[PDB]
């Protein structure tokens, strides 16, 4: 169940 | 006098001037594999695989 | 005098002016492979696979 | 005399001059690999794998 | 079940 | 279970 | 603002790659000048006579 | 705000990479001058001549 | 605010890297000048003659 | 009287 | 009377 | 009366 979710919400 | 192999020069790298004047230089990796800037690399494998800059996302062997 | 394999170059680089001048650089990789920037390199594989900026997404050999 | 072998010059780096003026870097990984900057690198093995910038972003062999 | 979401939203 | 969630709101 | 002879860039030398592999350089003067291998060179003068790699053989003002 | 002659950049070297492999140099100097080999050199003269790698052989003003 | 003359930057030499792999170097002078190898240098003169690697033979003003 | 001779016999 | 001889005989 | 002779025999 890999998960590498990220954001850079600004 | 034989010479089997020998005054060779294999592999090498010499004499490499570099300028690299960035103003900016970004990466964003998520997941997987970023291979970025390999400059003046030698390298010399026997009898075996040999890579420089390889780069591989993921390897899913399951079961 | 024989020379047998000898007296060679191989896998050589030499003599490599380089200049970059980049106001701005950006990689962004999500999942997967990116190589970017290779200069200036020598190998020499012997009995084996050699790669240099190989780039692979993902293997994915289930079972 | 024999030189088997020998008086070679294999997996050799020499007069490498760089200049890397970047006024902002900035890497960011979140899972996988990242491989940035390597310069100037000599290798030699024998009866191996012998990679120098590799990178992969993960190996998930379950099972 | 590899996920590898990304999002930049500015 | 990997997970490796990032954020960077500002 | 006025910006009065400002924000300026005068006489400038940047990003510069070099790479010179001679394997036998000779300079042989018998009376007179020789100027050789001037590289990157960057000069302002004001109210002045500005040479960069000048030559003269003998100046012979006699009385 | 003025700015006068201000947030200027004048006789200025940057960046500047250099590899000079030579096996051999000579320079053989019998009366007179010899200049030889300047590099990555910056001046700024202000009332006055400046010269950087000038060479004169001889100056004769007898009486 | 006002700047008269600030926020410069006159002569300045910076981010210079140099390899020199000569085997052999010999300079030889009978008589006269010789300058040899000026690298990197800088100068900021006011209301003089700046020189930097000037050479000169002899100057004979006799009488 | 300038004199600038010079001479390379091999 | 300047002179400036020079030799190189080999 | 400058002179500056110089030699290189070999």
């Amino acid at each position: 169940g890999v998960v590498a979710a990220a954001e850079k919400t600004k | 006098v034989l010479y089997v192999g020998s005054k060779t020069k294999e592999g090498v790298v010499h004499g490499v001037a570099t300028v690299a004047e960035k103003t900016k230089e970004q990466v964003t990796n998520v997941g997987g594999a970023v291979v970025t800037g390999v400059t003046a690399v030698a390298q010399k494998t026997v009898e075996g695989a040999g890579s420089i800059a390889a780069a591989t996302g993921f390897v899913k062997k399951d079961q």
